[PDB]
């Protein structure tokens, strides 16, 4: 798709199971930098 | 062109983007199906990405955003995740690549919460899990996050 006539990205807000946690989408590339790479792992818990 | 630029861990750069990867941590009610089951993270690496071109395709766009906005870029600090991260820090991020049976289209998908988008490092629910033992839920191997500056300018609420 694009974004909407006059906007320029969609916030959604999906609710997976009761939990609502914002996404955000954009449609062109130049529209966001990466500005931190970031490597981890995922901690087990004791 | 791109170059990394590695931060120390007693850097305030370092220490502030590691607690807002941290600290942005949820239970997903999944059970932990697609990004694994954890409640904190080992931050192993934090890099700078510096790349000139990149930068000003960028800061370029956001000024024709903040023209149609107020004068606002309505800009943020957001997570994402995907197999894709290598060719997103050096060519830039590409809508040509974009996931397109997402749910709000063909798009880049970014996230508030860092756990939310380690969702997706490695791909879609997961999928199949990490390339060497095909568990979702490793905590041997190595996963990489983009922590970038999103314009989100007026942005439609949907769904
Ligand atoms: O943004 C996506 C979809 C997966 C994804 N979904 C989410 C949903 C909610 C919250 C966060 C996320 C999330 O962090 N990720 N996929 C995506 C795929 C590719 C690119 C991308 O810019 N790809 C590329 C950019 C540049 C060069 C590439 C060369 C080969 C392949 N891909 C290239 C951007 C987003
Ligand atoms: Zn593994």
């Amino acid at each position: 798709a694009h974004s909407p006539p006059g906007h320029h990205s969609v916030t959604g807000r999906p609710s997976v199971n009761g939990l609502a946690l914002a996404e955000y989408v954009i449609y062109r590339g130049e529209q966001a930098y990466p500005e931190y790479l970031i490597t981890y792992q995922i901690m087990r818990p004791e | 062109g791109t170059i990394l630029i590695d931060l120390s861990p007693d850097d305030k750069e370092f220490q502030s983007v590691e607690e807002e990867m941290q600290s942005t941590v949820r239970e997903h009610r999944d059970g932990g199906h697609a990004g694994g089951i954890f409640n904190r993270y080992n931050i192993l690496k934090i890099q700078k990405v510096c790349n000139k071109k990149l930068w000003e395709r960028y800061t370029h766009r956001r000024k024709e955003v903040s023209e149609e906005n107020h004068n606002h870029a309505n800009e943020r600090m957001l997570f994402h995740g995907s197999p894709f991260v290598n060719a997103i820090i050096h060519k830039g991020f590409d809508e040509r690549h974009a996931y397109i049976g997402g749910m709000f289209g063909a798009g880049i998908y970014f996230a508030e919460n860092s756990s939310k988008s380690n969702q997706y490092v490695y791909g879609i629910g997961g999928g199949t899990g990490c390339p060497v033992h095909k568990d979702r839920s490793c905590y041997i191997c190595h996963r990489q996050l983009l922590f970038c500056r999103v314009t989100l300018g007026k942005s439609f609420l949907q769904f």
